């Protein structure tokens, strides 16, 4: 799906196609990467 | 295992634990011999 | 004890829950075969259609999404030591929404993959309580 | 043919002959597998001995997992080896035997005497007989010459594990298997029963190994666990070591070698062989495959808390049950326990369909297993299953049982189960309950069943399990349900009755100043199924008014009788008769309750010849569970009516007190103090029999206590005595008259296993005091109360005092379980038989009559057959 | 998170006065045949510096009901920080939950 | 012949005779007492019958 | 269900 | 009898009457364990659960002993009805009446 | 009085009583056996219960079943008890 | 919110309510207090985890136990309705 790089917590977006040889940011060069909240309606209970 | 098709044998319910220690008693050099009994109290 | 039951629905003692869960794509050097984290389409070890049916196209389950008992947060595969299924499922009994997915490499180009599960507590019937005096 | 019962086991050791002839092949083989192949002919995974997997046929049997039982290998050892269990009885097969003829070396004709005499008395008296063979063995091998071929017998002595080394004058030399075996093939039948060993059953032979039995797969399954490479146990890994040593051996004896080396893998084998059977053996390296840790064999296999006997025998985990915290509910009655709706849908009772109870088994079937109440399976008269998971349309399979049908229906209510607290003491620890079904996650239990639980809801646990048979069912509720078992049988007396609210309760209800309204009435009865005429109010003008009195006597049977004190009756109140001004003396005629309180001599549990007591043995376990059901709720609802709190106001004490409390600690202080003072300079005469230095401390500790005590008086004299403390102390709820001094005055002098503080410095217990200093306050005497707070030194000593309790729970625990176990397996096997007498199940006597007069403790009243006073009172105490 | 964003909007009060006479109670049918439901909306980001959101910013589809006080601090938003929701509303009894009491 | 005959608890209400001659000619391939005893785990009656 | 017949 | 009425706890006299009259039943006094339990026995599968040994078991094996199933251990260890309580009862009934 | 008195009285009282045992026992028979078969002796339609446990505790209270206790005494003497009130 | 009826006789009502509590049930045992001819009148509420009351009149055989409950129901709407016509006066 699509990344988003962790440094400076939320820093910018990349997706699969970023095909590297390791898991790295393609900007910044850091080495942890984390998942996006999958854009789609969710319904939670205000109870 | 023993006499083959010349004895009669006969099925008795027991716990599986107690069949796995008879087992592993024969794994030694003990041999334990069940003596069977009627199921039906005459009298 | 005996507690407010409409102070506790306005939020009194209510907490949170967190759990991890972690894999590694081992490099199995021995014999150069390796891992991989993919779906799991036709695999000796085989779960069921509907388990793997919350994983995205990366094989990780995706951020804030309602888990449940048994379903599989990260699908990989394993070679013999015929591919078979060994994937990271949700410990039985307990169900919560998907937290945090991340994504890094263990210092040899491994790929570690890590997912934290968060869940709601509210008081009730059964949960225990103390003082500063032993009560 | 007919299907039989176990009769009994007849041990023995198992003939080389008869290892090779049960054997289906021969172990020849030293690879456990090549490629993966498994199937190997000859290896230990060899197929015919069993299968494990699911899917696959034996190739002995055509059976599958389900009725395959494993069949045994033989392999033919070249050398014989010893077994290291049997060690022991071959030493008494060497030191009390000829070497040369193989005869014992005791002379012919009292020889033949002793064994007419064994045989005589071998099945009567077997100590005697065991004594007799021990006498006889004894006096053999203190013989060092042979009578019958007349040649002088050398003597042998053994060395650990199993090696025997002969004196032989000389160049000490040692035994080799095949001899000993040789040696003790010779000794004649009725010489081997002589010595209490069984010819045709236990050959002495047979005792040195020459054919070695393989156990199947089946006891020895290969673990596939971790998502690898499957993980073979510690038998297969041993059993193929033998096996290789055992060729190599072969190989290297019959190409030719140095007898020396032979010998030396000759006891290698023999190592090998004996850390298979034990790997424990002392004084030996512990056998360890491939990560460093020891293995397990056939004796680790067998041993501990977690091997066969006490894990999977004696002990074994079982389905239908269930373990969850328990929380209160006095809504419930004493035989009922409430579980969650969680709990009853997973949990299932096996009901068979009759033509009686069919409508109500259709609706069970009607509702799925996810609605309450429902059912889960339907089991056909064919004996296959269904579940209703999976079922197109359920509807119409309801209209389609009839009888003989079995369907598995959740729990509903009035079900009976058992429940149970760990670490269940005593037999009352597990009882039968009645399901009710509520809302929630815990098990609830009533406030009065906690006594014999012995359990407190600090976040305590208990288990459940749920009876699956017709006769388990009907065994449970005729004699396990929780009302009938009311009485103890320690003793005489209920353990099921009032609590400490209850108490607190009842006495305010029951004082003499309760005056209810009509109004006050109707919500007080309220909670329980009184409903009828409440009669005329006690006080008709000048407004109406009932009494507490008048509302307990309600329930009272019209027969019953009752003069006692009360509980209140210790201090001031004590008036020893029924003239009196307090509310100290309880006079119940045909059921009215004319004077006195209720408290926790009234109604109290463990409280034997008590109005209750008495009540449940004059109208059953039925009216006792009425009464604890009905009357026990109003005292409830009355203190939540009233207000029951507590305030600090309850524990300080006047500072007119305060002075007075100083002043005799001052005085005691004092006295110490000449106490120590004449001691220095000799002028005491000590106590007759004790030395000096041990008086004084008598003499310290004697007026210190007094001084306790004292200052206890003066605080309790100077409160108020009716306060709620007060009242929770005297009716017998909570707290103790010790707790109270404790509060309110001193706490007194703190000790040690019985003596003052003492560990610390030299002669000091802390820096802050001088060297060699005895008085009061630098040995632990606090002089300050809870209530207006401890120095930083006396919390030290205080500290120091109670830290005991902590410590000494578990040794207690601990100590108890080993004695009540071996106390259990003591009198496990003792009965009552229909002619009074005690016996054992194998025929002896114990008792000529149980007890003294055949009667149960449980039935007494209070270890007493019939108490003929409380005859006379149930007669004629309306007119006393 | 979801559910303590979810609850502390349920908690704050709103103009219930004029919706008695035009929306339906729960004792009426009320789960379905929309027309009883109510919509608000919030939509906020921060941009550099952090942001507390207020009560004044939940936009509501019908203008007769609104917040009681519009300075109830919801939430404290970091930097590059956003909140998009939308939010239903319908009457109850503080039987079923104590968010309905009106004292 | 001297035996024992298991009557199972749906044929009961009936003389025992022509029961116990039924189970006895039932499967092989006579005064019963009028009495018989109960087994652990099982309803049926154990009667002694010469047949 | 057993039958113990003898002759 | 008095180290119970010391700690305070109240048992009748018939269990201790019990316990005494079963701890010297041999003409002397026994450990009521190891020595008491082994003593009299006369079981073999009791005794090797009682204590998890097999020297027990090997002892029996040499000397050929035999076990008759008596007591109420070894019944339940292989999953006999034991024969105190309801095991006692015997029971006979007339399908014929009804 | 044979060895003692106490075991005369003993005896005496348990002659024409039921022990809890042996009622558990019988009802516990009685109840496996309408489990399958084995028709009512009493009119189970004013019974509360359905169950096959209430039937059987109402069936031996009434005194309808034909059962018999056999004590045997460990001298040899056995003894007939009758829970039908005929 | 259902009724039934456990018991019933001329001068004995014991009528179950499921879906009402202590508001209801006080409100009609107060009433009941006041009926004449009314010798007890009781509500319980078997468990707090349910919601569902137990109401037992009790009469002289004057006037039936429905009876009595009817007169009662009658005067709680009528203080309810003096209630509603006094507040809206100030
Ligand atoms: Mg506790
Ligand atoms: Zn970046
Ligand atoms: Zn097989
Ligand atoms: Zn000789
Ligand atoms: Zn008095």
């Amino acid at each position: 799906a699509k990344y988003r790089c962790g440094k400076c917590w939320k820093e910018l977006d990349d997706d699969q196609l970023k095909t590297l040889p390791g898991v790295r940011c393609p900007y910044c060069g850091y080495r942890i990467i984390y998942m996006v909240r999958k854009p789609t309606v969710k319904i939670v209970k205000a109870i | 295992p023993v006499h083959g098709d010349k004895s009669v044998l006969h099925p008795v319910t027991v716990s599986y634990a107690f069949k796995l220690l008879i087992q592993e008693l024969m794994s030694m050099v003990i041999s334990p011999r069940l003596i069977l009994g009627e199921k039906v109290n005459l009298g | 004890i005996i507690m407010n039951k409409s102070s506790i629905e306005r939020g009194m003692y209510r907490s949170t829950f967190f759990r991890l869960y972690s894999t590694e794509e081992v490099k199995y050097p021995g014999g150069q075969e390796d891992k991989i984290i993919t779906p799991e389409a036709g695999v000796k070890g085989y779960k069921g259609k509907d388990y793997y049916r919350l994983l995205e196209d990366n094989g990780v389950v995706s951020p804030e999404v309602e888990v449940k008992g048994g379903d599989v947060l990260i699908g990989k595969v394993s070679p013999p030591r015929a591919k078979r299924d060994t994937s990271i499922v949700t410990r039985h009994g307990e169900n919560g929404i998907v937290d945090l997915v991340l994504i890094t490499e263990t210092l040899e180009g491994n790929k570690l993959v890590k997912v934290r599960v968060r869940d709601l507590r509210i008081p009730e019937i059964g949960d225990k309580f103390a003082t500063r005096h032993g009560q | 043919m007919s299907e039989k019962i176990i009769r009994g086991v007849k041990f023995g050791v198992l003939s080389p002959n008869e290892i090779r002839q049960m054997s289906v092949t021969a172990i020849i083989t030293s690879e456990v597998y090549d490629e993966d192949g498994t199937p190997i002919e000859g290896g230990v995974m060899d197929p015919k001995l069993g299968v494990i997997e699911p899917g696959q046929k034996c190739p002995v049997c055509g059976n599958t997992l389900a009725g395959c039982p494993g069949h045994f290998g033989h392999i033919e050892l070249i050398k014989p080896v010893i077994h290291i269990g049997y060690v022991k009885h071959i030493y008494d097969f060497l030191r009390s035997t000829c070497w040369r003829c193989g005869r014992i070396k005791i002379k012919e004709q009292d020889l033949e005497r002793y064994k007419r005499i064994y045989n005589a008395i071998k099945l009567r008296w077997p100590s005697a007989a065991r004594r007799l063979v021990e006498y006889i063995k004894k006096i053999s091998i203190k013989n060092l010459e042979c009578p019958h071929c007349g040649e002088k017998q050398f003597k042998i002595k053994l060395e650990k594990p199993y090696n025997f080394n002969e004196e032989r004058n000389g160049s000490i030399v040692k035994l080799s298997p095949s001899e000993i075996r040789d040696r003790l093939e010779r000794i004649p039948d009725s010489d081997v029963e002589l010595l209490g060993y069984d010819p045709k059953s236990s050959r002495p032979e047979w005792m040195i190994l020459t054919v070695l039995p393989v156990p199947p797969i089946t006891i020895r399954p290969s673990i596939t666990i971790e998502s690898g490479i499957r993980a073979e146990d510690d038998l297969t890994h041993k059993l193929v070591d033998i096996i290789r040593l055992n060729e190599r051996l072969k190989e290297s004896i019959e190409a030719g070698a140095p007898q020396l080396i032979i010998e030396d893998l000759w006891d290698l084998l023999q190592y090998h062989v004996a850390t298979y059977f034990d790997n424990e053996i002392p004084g030996l390296p512990p056998a360890k495959h491939r990560s460093g840790r020891p293995l397990r064999t056939l004796a680790q296999r067998l041993k501990g808390k977690e091997g066969r006997f006490r894990g999977n025998l004696s002990g074994k985990r079982v389905d239908f049950s269930a373990r969850t915290v328990i929380s209160p509910d006095p809504n419930l009655s004493i035989d009922e326990v409430g579980i969650p709706y969680t709990i009853a849908r997973m949990l299932t009772v096996p009901e068979r369909v009759t033509n009686i109870n069919i409508e109500r088994i259709r609706q069970y079937i009607i509702n799925g297993p996810d609605k309450w109440p429902g059912a889960n399976y339907v089991i056909k008269p064919d004996g296959r299953r269904i579940d209703l998971r999976y079922v197109k349309d359920r509807k119409e399979l309801a209209s389609s049982i009839t009888a003989g049908y079995v369907v598995e229906r959740h729990l509903v209510d009035g079900d009976v189960v058992l429940f149970n607290r760990q670490p269940s003491l005593h037999r009352i620890s597990m009882m039968a309950h009645k399901v009710r079904v509520l809302p929630g996650r815990t098990f609830r239990l009533n406030l009065l069943d906690c006594p014999p639980y012995n359990a407190d809801f600090d976040g305590d646990e208990m288990n459940l399990h749920v009876p699956q048979s017709e006769e388990a069912i009907a065994e449970a509720r005729e004699l396990m349900l929780v009302h009938k078992n009311i009485i103890t049988p320690r003793y005489g007396g209920p353990i099921i009755g009032g609590g400490q609210d209850y108490i607190s309760g009842a006495y305010l209800l029951s004082v003499k100043t309760t005056l209810l309204t009509v109004e006050e009435v109707a919500t007080i009865l309220g909670v329980t199924d009184f409903v009828g005429e409440l009669g005329e109010p006690a006080i008709l003008a000048p407004k109406p008014y009932y009494t507490g009195k008048q509302v307990i006597s309600l329930f009272l049977p019209k027969d019953f009788n009752f003069h006692g004190p009360a509980n209140i009756s210790k201090g001031p109140r004590a008036c020893k008769d029924e003239i009196c001004p307090h509310d100290s003396f309880i006079v119940i005629k045909n059921g009215l309750l004319l004077e006195g309180v209720f408290d926790k001599k009234a109604i109290g549990n463990q409280q034997p010849e008590s109005m209750l007591h008495w009540s449940i043995r004059e109208y059953g376990t039925e009216y006792g569970k009425w009464l604890m059901d009905n009357v026990f709720k109003m005292f409830i609802r009355f203190l939540e009516m009233r207000g029951f709190t507590m305030t600090l106001e309850d524990i300080t004490i006047p500072d007119e007190a305060q002075n007075e409390i100083t002043t005799k600690i001052k005085e005691g202080y004092s006295q110490v103090d000449e106490y120590i003072r004449k001691f220095n300079e000799g002028q005491l005469e000590p106590i007759p029999g004790r030395t000096i230095e041990e008086s004084l401390e008598s003499y310290i500790l004697d007026t210190l206590d007094k001084l306790r005590k004292v200052a206890g008086e003066i605080a309790t004299k100077y409160l108020d005595p009716f306060n709620n403390v007060y009242i929770m102390a005297i009716t017998g709820a909570r707290g103790s008259e010790l707790n109270i001094t404790q509060m309110t005055a001193l706490l007194g002098q703190q000790s040690v296993r019985g003596e003052r503080i003492r560990r610390g410095y030299r002669e000091r217990t802390l820096s802050l005091f001088k060297y060699g200093d005895i008085a009061p306050e630098a040995r632990g005497f606090v002089k300050n109360s809870f209530m207006r707070g401890l120095s930083p030194y006396e919390m030290f000593f205080h500290a120091a005092g109670g830290r005991e309790g902590l410590v000494d729970t578990a040794v207690k625990t601990s100590q108890s379980g080993y004695m009540q176990r071996r106390l259990i397996n003591a009198l496990s096997d003792l009965r009552i038989e229909y002619d009074g007498t005690v016996r054992s199940l194998y025929g002896d006597i114990v008792q000529v009559v149980y007890g003294d007069d055949a009667v149960h403790p449980m039935y007494s009243a209070h270890s007493k057959s019939v108490n003929v006073n409380r005859v006379i009172e149930r007669v004629i105490g309306w007119k006393r | 998170y979801d559910e303590i964003l979810a609850h502390r909007l349920a908690l704050v009060p709103f103009v219930s006065d004029e919706a008695l006479e035009h929306y339906r109670p729960p004792e009426e049918c009320a789960e379905n045949c929309d027309g009883c439901y109510n919509r608000v909306y919030l939509d906020v980001e921060a941009k550099d510096q952090p942001l507390m959101i207020y009560s004044r910013d939940l936009k509501s589809e019908d203008q007769m009901i609104t917040p009681v006080s519009g300075a109830i601090p919801i939430v404290l938003l970091g930097s590059k920080q956003k909140i998009s929701l939308e939010a239903r509303l319908r009457l109850g009894y503080g039987k079923e939950h104590i968010k309905y009491s009106p004292v | 012949a001297k035996g024992i005959v298991r009557i199972p608890p749906e044929y009961f209400g009936q003389s025992v005779d022509e029961i116990a001659i039924k189970i006895l000619r039932q499967e092989y391939q006579a005064k019963a007492s009028e009495e018989g005893f109960i087994i652990f785990g099982d309803g049926a009656t154990y009667h002694e019958v010469e047949f | 269900m057993s039958y113990s017949l003898k002759t | 009898k008095k180290v119970l009425e010391e700690q305070g706890l109240d048992v009748d006299m018939r269990h201790i009457v019990l316990v005494s009259d079963i701890m010297t039943r041999t003409g002397d006094i026994r450990q009521i364990g190891r020595h008491g339990v082994t003593g009299e026995k006369s079981s073999v599968l009791a005794r090797a659960a009682f204590e998890v040994t097999v020297k027990h078991l090997l002892d029996a094996a040499a000397r050929g002993e035999r076990e008759e199933f008596k007591g109420v251990i070894e019944n339940i260890i292989i999953g006999q009805p034991i024969r105190l309580g309801t095991g006692i009862v015997e029971l006979t009934m007339k399908p014929n009446m009804r | 009085m044979t060895i003692d008195k106490i075991n005369e009285i003993f005896k005496e009282n348990w002659k024409n009583k039921l022990t809890k045992y042996e009622i558990a026992r019988i009802i516990s028979a009685r109840a496996l056996q309408l489990s399958m078969g084995a028709l009512p002796l009493i009119d189970t339609s004013n019974l509360k219960s359905d169950d096959v446990i209430s039937i059987a505790e109402e069936e031996l209270k009434r005194g309808v079943l034909p059962i018999t206790i056999r004590r045997i005494y460990p001298n040899g003497q056995v003894e007939l008890i009758s829970v039908r009130k005929i | 919110m259902e009724i039934k009826v456990i018991k019933e006789e001329q001068n004995y009502l014991e009528l179950q309510i499921d879906g009402e509590e202590h508001t209801i049930g006080n409100l009609l045992k107060g009433m009941l207090l006041k009926v004449p001819g009314v010798k007890f009148a009781a509500y319980s509420l078997p468990h707090p985890l349910i919601t569902s009351i137990t109401i037992k009149i009790l009469t002289d055989g004057s006037i039936s136990a429905r009876e009595a409950l009817i007169k009662a129901i009658e005067l709680a709407e009528n203080y309810a309705n003096l209630f509603i016509d006094e507040v809206k006066k100030i």
